[PDB]
């Protein structure tokens, strides 16, 4: 559940990915 | 006057180990560039493929109504986001909620755990890591909204912490639990 | 000094000039290192009655000219001579002023303390620059192929040498010389021509035999299977234009003339190969050494330009040397221009710029400062 956006960085998005 | 030699031979020498690393490097670049793009293509393509496999099943209109245990109405947002989440559930994919704060997730997550427990008769352990800060307040949530989940917050002093995992393995013992 | 005047760089072989700037890739001239002589007066009327041509002007001219070569197995013999290469080379060749750039000039191993004397006077004297240097070919050849420790077997037109170094530490007691080169080697070709058929023996066809080695002969790496199949077979035969239009055959000779720098008996010359010698100069240096010596192993001047000579020697300093020691030859495609090559880097380097003797040093201390400034 997150409240913000994700398009800080791209390793940031591909850790979130690859937890989900 | 030799050793002086030697030592302006090898300084030239490492600055041509240099441009050679910097060569190596601008290649491995180019390697770490198309590996880079082509396993882009590769998860992007297979999480479209798997999403596009999970729209296909939709009938779109919500089938998913407000479970029983829910002691209050869901919004039209909130009951199609529960949907979602319920077909996410069913095909087994994992989700991420990024509605806008104060939408209502808390909501949303407590009445997917409603259909859960109500239709597929699963009320696991649920864990539910939130900030320190808001545990009260998804406690509160839950004993507002579905009032027949066993809640179990996991918060004190270490004594305190091993007193409550006492016994909190066996079957039934709590149904969600809320720690940071 | 200006930051922005390059040094200049001069490698004087015992048959070649090379002259050309610090900084470059190449030597902007490569001459024949001789001076020619009018045989009689008279005989240039209306083409310039010079007293003494230098390179290539002589070298056309050879058939009306008397030819000498100042520089006779890496050491130089005739100083006027010399003078009139430096002045071709400086005024002709580079077409530069020698006061206005630092030379580096490149000399033999164990060349005479008189001799580097004299060609300080002549450069500080003479040509007037205002700093130079002498370093040694097979150094510089070693710079050349980017190394400080290892083994530099270096043959000239004139001598051969095997070098062993030590961060850059030419060790004089390993050094060791061989009185066979190019100018061996062709007339060795010569003879064998004859002994085949093909009589030379004038000047001029000696170049003819020259060029005749340098493109056809090559090291064959089993010399007796060699001769064998040679015998057996004339598919190692090959043919040569003269420049009168004359086809000939060159057969076994292509190898049986370079097989004299590992077997000098056929010259008859009671000394060790270049192999053996390779190997005993490694045995002379310290044993701590000798596993980089082998694994440095570098091939320098025009006469290794030959075919298969790297892995000729490869296999002979593999078979002498000890089974643990690993054995690298090292023969840079250049390697006719390795000495040059080294020297321009030497000189281009901003660290060696202390290195140079200056004319006031030179003013200060006399022709000697050379063996306290050069090594």
């Amino acid at each position: 559940l997150t409240g913000t956006p994700l398009q800080n960085s791209l390793m940031e998005l591909w850790s979130l990915m690859h937890f989900l | 006057i030799a050793s002086t030699m030697a030592k302006d031979v090898r300084q030239f020498w490492s600055n041509v180990e240099k441009v050679v690393q910097f060569k190596q490097q601008s290649r491995l670049e180019e390697k770490r560039k198309k590996a880079l793009d082509l396993h882009l293509d590769f998860i992007v393509g297979q999480t479209e493929k798997y999403s596009d496999l999970l729209s296909q099943s939709l009938n779109t209109q919500v089938k998913t109504p407000i479970p029983l245990l829910l002691r209050g109405q869901l919004r039209e947002y909130q009951h199609i986001g529960l949907d979602w989440l319920v077909t996410m559930y069913e095909k087994k994919l994992n989700g991420i909620l990024a509605d806008e704060m104060g939408l209502g997730k808390t909501i949303q997550t407590i009445s997917l755990l409603a259909h859960l427990a109500c239709e597929k008769g699963n009320w696991g352990p649920h864990l539910i890591i939130v900030p320190t800060s808001v545990m009260l307040n998804w406690e509160m949530e839950l004993k507002r909204w579905c009032p027949s989940f066993k809640i179990l917050t996991y918060y004190g002093a270490q004594k305190e912490r091993k007193l409550k995992r006492q016994g909190w393995t066996k079957p039934n013992a709590f149904h969600v639990c809320i720690t940071s | 000094m200006d930051d922005d005047i390059a040094a200049l760089v001069v490698d004087n072989g015992s048959g070649m000039c090379k002259a050309g700037f610090a900084g470059d890739d190449a030597p902007r001239a490569v001459f024949p290192s001789i001076v020619g002589r009018p045989r009689h007066q008279g005989v240039m009327v209306g083409m310039g009655q010079k007293d003494s041509y230098v390179g290539d002007e002589a070298q056309s001219k050879r058939g009306i000219l008397t030819l000498k070569y100042p520089i006779e197995h890496g050491i130089v013999t005739n100083w006027d001579d010399m003078e009139k290469i430096w002045h071709h080379t400086f005024y002709n060749e580079l077409r530069v002023a020698p006061e206005e750039h630092p030379v580096l000039l490149t000399e033999a191993p164990l060349n005479p303390k008189a001799n580097r004397e004299k060609m300080t006077q002549i450069m500080f004297e003479t040509f007037n620059t205002p700093a130079m240097y002498v370093a040694i070919q097979a150094v510089l050849s070693l710079y050349a192929s980017g190394r400080t420790t290892g083994i530099v077997m270096d043959s000239g037109d004139g001598v051969t040498h095997t070098v062993p170094i030590y961060e850059g530490y030419a060790l004089p007691h390993a050094i060791l010389r061989l009185d066979l080169a190019g100018r061996d080697l062709t007339d060795y070709l010569m003879k064998i021509l004859t002994e085949r058929g093909y009589s030379f023996t004038t000047t001029a066809e000696r170049e003819i035999v020259r060029d005749i080695k340098e493109k056809l002969c090559y090291v064959a790496l089993d010399f007796e299977q060699e001769m064998a199949t040679a015998a057996s077979s004339s598919s190692l035969e090959k043919s040569y234009e003269l420049p009168d239009g004359q086809v000939i055959t060159i057969g076994n000779e292509r190898f049986r003339c370079p097989e004299a720098l590992f077997q000098p008996s056929f010259l008859g010359m009671e000394s060790c190969g270049i192999h053996e010698t390779t190997f005993n100069s490694i045995m002379k240096c310290d044993v701590d050494i000798r596993k980089d010596l082998y694994a440095n192993t570098v091939l320098s001047g025009g006469t290794t330009m030959y075919p298969g000579i790297a892995d000729r020697m490869q296999k002979e300093i593999t078979a002498l040397a000890p089974s643990t020691m690993k054995i690298k030859i090292i023969a840079p495609p250049e390697r006719k221009y390795s000495v040059w090559i080294g020297g321009s880097i030497l000189a281009s380097l901003s660290t060696f710029q202390q290195m140079w003797i200056s004319k006031q040093e030179y003013d200060e201390s006399g022709p000697s400062i050379v063996h306290r400034k050069c090594f």
